[PDB]
């Protein structure tokens, strides 16, 4: 995020991984969805699996990763590209613990680009604005 | 190891061994079968993916549950959507079941595959009706577990293509199931080859008397054909 | 807003090298000083840490190397214009620093001085890569000195060098403000480490500190 | 396996794989880059030995620790006392950082390995001084591990040379440094190249509100020089 | 000779010749454009077929008609429905229009299918609006034919690919449009590749006050791609 807001087009596949973090007799299925773009996010579980998904019991494998297919937004003036496509998570289960491990549970989700993807037409990037010491430089 | 089909996939780190029924893998429907409807259809994809159900609730009082086949399916996806559009279909099934439990939960499920599960009903001469037969995606529940609500037994159920779940040694199950008529093609919304049923033959417990394990059913429709169309 | 989208049709890694990536003439200093005859001249000590978008951009890595195309540009304004000669001198880690417009620093038979008229073409100079080791350090984890406050993030082997301005004309009756961009063009650009990009604002120009 | 380094060893049964940072091995100073002072001396064994610190009490309000490199060691053993005589160093580092947890615990550790972590302090103008950086073996503890103490961020900490424990997977992660740099020599008492972090990202877990898990950090200087003195 | 496409069909006894746009046959996207959303989805007939419109009546006051393209097909059948769950698409079009007139008929249209006919609106300086451009299956009326409705002429209107039907001559008219675009995927719910327009130039005749002739519309969809969704 923070390297391409550098550039004004980018472009690519993406990288997700989501790493469960809950006890090793922690046991539940989830279902992660892609949605691409145009297509709407889904808000119930029936939906989500209706889509492109993954049926992910994290009770024996902790990491799961996917591809993102190639989001690719870009910046207008004349306006944003807004909704590209959505990564969205139903439990599937419930979270099946043993009465000595923790009852909550967490996750962590992780991005990376592919090496097809691209950055194009390098700007400024808004994320930092402008202080102290300043004019020491000069005298 | 993952179960990738389609845009569907299972991905587990645990699955020994499918169950194929009677031997037979599903295949698509043989050029000296088909004299029928010509050349079948065949989405390729847009069917042959899982279908994973709504868990559920595994617990000390269950008696059992059944999917049938494809009346299970009749209203989900493209294969629901092509079941009310065809008059005609030819598939086998891909069914994993699964089970979240713990080392400390306890019990035994015969998942068994039943070719035309006709139903009896229990205290009467009437025959089970429409709403007793075709319950779809939710399923139904074992009235009488023991004689398979058949008259038969349960012991012999293990005739029927069938694997255990024992949650000591395993909590998933694969079978695959081919296609299963006397007829090469069928008729979807009303007859029903194959009742995936689920029954606790070892109950389920732990010590604290609310003791629950979910159970999820993903089916996968297999070479799913239907006729033409164009 | 208005939501819009377009078919991108990208191909190439060649932007984003980055050699790319950080070589354009930044401005890195701006200073009005008047004249009539550090005070009365433009002095400058060379850093990358004035403005916070080259910085942000320098401190995506741990070490750099590279060679500074310094290019300034003078205009003036009266408080028409004439033509006055202007002395940039570049004044290294090791030599001395002037304090006066008419001091004998200006005369520094070994600092590189360039002589310029404001009717000229902007001053261009490269300075070259001066640190004492192989990169730039962009963050130090140590102290420059151990004796009371020897402060830290400071590395003694960073430092470029000042950028000393003056003019080389005498006093006038018109009095006139001269205004100094300078403007930064890191080259031959090698980079070492990556480093998170800094989410929080500045505080102060001599360290890392985060207000939150 | 063991990890057998001179009199020290780190005598365990599971560890899996180590991270070598920025691909590089730690090697000695090339014979043409020490044009400097003259064949800087190698001990060879004496420093190069893994020095295991106290191990710190991981908990459910743990914000993470950290240890500067070589100020975690410049006290300790015949590496602090060639800091002490020597006036240049070249070292790299094997760091093994280690879980004791049972299967009931749960949490997960980024354990990264910063080159240069130029700190920033907390709501001021003013630098951090010596006792706020050079905490010696005791290290430090995150102030806000968010945003590293230094204004980034911790979410793009995993462009740094890192290792992951999850306790589910693992609970133990190595790390092997090279030297790092822009001189071949550097001076131990008053700069340092690395920082080992270990933050937890998920915070420790179970049931009895006062979880705690034991992290202990070994670290071995690695072709560690220093120069002459005959 | 009959235009056989999927399961529809144009069974004609009179065609004589297709006008090819700009000499360029509607091929699918080449393999190395599409380094965009991977590996373009190819339904390559459910789509493929042509979609016969309402008939138009042409009279002597019929100043003229047009489709736009996609828009004429974005709810009509399974173009229509890819339309709406897809985001991009690319397709070439096979037009046919033909006429059903007598010997005793005169009158000749020009046919001629635009490359982004972006409109103008008469005597304001408010811009089009949503329902004045995207009219659907029924299409839009030429007000100002003469200008082509946009300013120009449609005297120069033959430098775009078209077709005469002149009802001594023929009545039936056939342009294959390839794709056209700058980009090679486009958005077919917000812009239109094509206009087709079929203008009288010649008035239609008989004697007796209400001649009137049929104008029917066959638009199929060519080598017509859509992205991925699986």
């Amino acid at each position: 995020g923070n390297i391409s807001r550098y550039y004004t087009h980018w472009s690519g596949s993406l990288e997700m991984t989501f790493m469960f973090c809950g006890s090793f007799m922690a046991a539940g299925k989830l279902i992660l969805c892609y949605t691409p773009p145009g297509g709407s996010c889904p808000t119930t579980r029936e939906t989500a699996m209706l889509g492109t998904h993954i049926v992910w019991d994290f009770g024996l494998q902790s990491s799961v990763t996917l591809i993102i297919p190639w989001i690719s937004g870009s910046h207008y003036r004349m306006s944003t590209n807004a909704n590209v496509g959505y990564v969205t998570c139903f439990m599937q289960t419930n979270l099946i613990v043993p009465s000595e491990s923790s009852d909550t549970c967490s996750l962590i989700g992780f991005i990376a680009a592919k090496d097809d993807f691209s950055l194009r037409l390098m700007r400024d990037s808004p994320d930092i604005g402008q202080l102290h010491a300043a004019e020491a430089a000069y005298q | 190891l993952q179960l990738k089909l389609g845009n569907s996939a299972i991905v587990t780190q645990e699955a020994a061994n499918y169950c194929c029924a009677y031997g037979e893998w599903p295949n698509y429907l043989p050029d000296h079968e088909a004299v029928a409807i010509d050349k079948p259809t065949q989405p390729e994809t847009a069917t042959d993916r899982f279908y994973t159900l709504k868990s559920v609730k595994w617990e000390t009082g269950s008696t059992g549950w059944w999917w049938k086949l494809p009346d299970a399916l009749n209203n989900i996806g493209m294969f629901g959507q092509n079941v009310q559009h065809h008059y005609l279909y030819r598939s086998g099934f891909l069914i994993h079941v699964q089970c979240n439990a713990t080392k400390f939960h306890q019990g035994a499920l015969l998942v068994v595959a039943i070719p035309e599960h006709q139903r009896g009903a229990h205290n009467t001469n009437t025959s089970p009706g429409f709403d007793d037969i075709m319950k779809g995606e939710e399923g139904g529940t074992f009235n009488h577990p023991y004689v398979l609500d058949d008259g038969t037994s349960l012991a012999c159920a293990t005739i029927f293509p069938h694997q255990w779940i024992n949650l000591r040694t395993n909590n998933s199950a694969t079978i695959v199931l081919p296609w299963m008529n006397a007829a090469p093609m069928d008729f979807p919304l009303r007859h029903n080859q194959w009742t995936l049923a689920i029954i606790p033959v070892v109950p389920l417990g732990t010590r604290t008397t609310s003791s629950m394990v979910p159970i999820t059913v993903s089916i996968a429709p297999m070479c799913c054909e239907f006729n033409g169309l164009r | 807003a208005i939501q819009t989208r377009t078919v991108i049709n990208q191909h190439g890694v060649s932007e984003t090298l980055v050699e790319n990536f950080l070589s354009r003439a930044a401005l890195v200093s701006k200073r009005s000083f008047e004249y009539k005859d550090d005070k009365n001249f433009f002095k400058w000590t060379i850093n990358t840490r004035s403005f916070v978008q080259l910085r942000r951009k320098l401190e995506l890595f741990t070490y750099l190397r590279f060679d500074a195309e310094i290019t300034i540009l003078t205009t003036v304004a009266v408080n028409g214009l004439p033509d006055l000669t202007l002395q940039a001198m570049f004044v290294p880690t090791g030599a001395l620093t002037p304090e006066k417009q008419d001091s004998f620093h200006w005369q520094s038979g070994s600092n590189a001085s360039v002589f310029f008229k404001i009717s000229d073409p902007p001053a261009r100079i490269t300075i070259p890569f001066m640190c004492i080791n192989s990169a730039y350090s962009v963050f130090y984890d140590g102290f420059a000195g151990f004796e009371k406050n020897g402060l830290y993030g400071i590395n003694p082997a960073d430092t470029i060098g000042n950028l000393c301005v003056r003019i080389v004309n005498e006093h006038q009756p018109v009095g006139f403000t001269v205004t100094v961009r300078v403007y930064m063009k890191p080259k031959h650009i090698k980079a070492w480490a990556p480093r998170p990009p800094r989410t929080l604002p500045y505080m102060s120009i001599a360290n890392a500190n985060y207000k939150g």
